[PDB]
């Protein structure tokens, strides 16, 4: 059995919590245990990957340091455009939305992305660039600004 | 993506597309700047309106 190196990434090694949009605790401590385990969330992971909350954490809370939206635009043919929403504080990175929209550079997709940039009150938009394409930023920016 | 809608401009102006490509090529021939790679790999798509099919097959076999 190759089970210890076949898959590097396990769901056991991350903290799951119902975080607050304005303040968050400043540190956490990790121990997977039957007290901390979730049992109701759907779980696609391989056998033994159990979703766990934190064990103990600080009582001191503050607002986050930085807030980013990330986009992977669709290429040739039909595929979903990917996106993600992340904040940071000290050594911790917080993940709050991931998903995708299907289409091209049509107004519906760009409208939805601009509304999503509005909804979480993000601070910077980041995207990948290749081949000297040069289109997507110039296309997207005049649509974003009204939101 | 269509930065410039050739069909709409063609219909409104009364100029065929085959002449718009000529207007572009004459301006390319007179310009003093050197061309870059993205300009060079998109010239056959404009020159292809001039060629007979028996010539375009030779261009394809060369490419």
């Amino acid at each position: 059995l190759s089970d210890a190196e076949k898959y590097p990434l396990r769901l056991r090694d991350a903290i799951v919590c119902a975080v607050d949009p304005e303040r968050a605790p400043l540190s956490y401590q990790w121990l997977p245990n039957r007290q901390n385990r979730n049992e109701e969330l759907p779980n696609v992971g391989l056998k033994g990957d159990d979703i766990h909350a934190f064990h103990t954490c600080s009582s001191r809370t503050a607002e986050y340091q930085s807030k980013i939206l990330v986009i992977d635009p669709s290429g040739r043919g039909k595929d979903e455009t990917g996106y993600a929403v992340l904040y940071s504080l000290n050594g911790y990175i917080y993940l709050m939305e991931v998903g995708g929209f299907r289409g091209g550079y049509d107004d519906a997709t760009l409208e939805k992305l601009a509304k999503k940039a509005k909804q979480w009150k993000v601070q910077t938009v980041v995207h990948e660039s290749n081949f000297g394409d040069g289109m997507f930023g110039k296309i997207f920016s005049p649509i974003l600004l009204k939101h | 993506y269509e930065i410039f809608p050739f069909s709409l401009a063609s219909r409104l102006s009364g100029i065929s597309e085959k002449e718009i490509f000529g207007i572009t090529l004459e301006a390319i021939a007179e310009s003093p700047e050197p061309a870059n790679s993205d300009r060079l790999f998109s010239l056959p798509g404009l020159l292809v309106s001039k060629l007979e099919s028996n010539e375009a097959l030779d261009v394809l076999s060369y490419a």
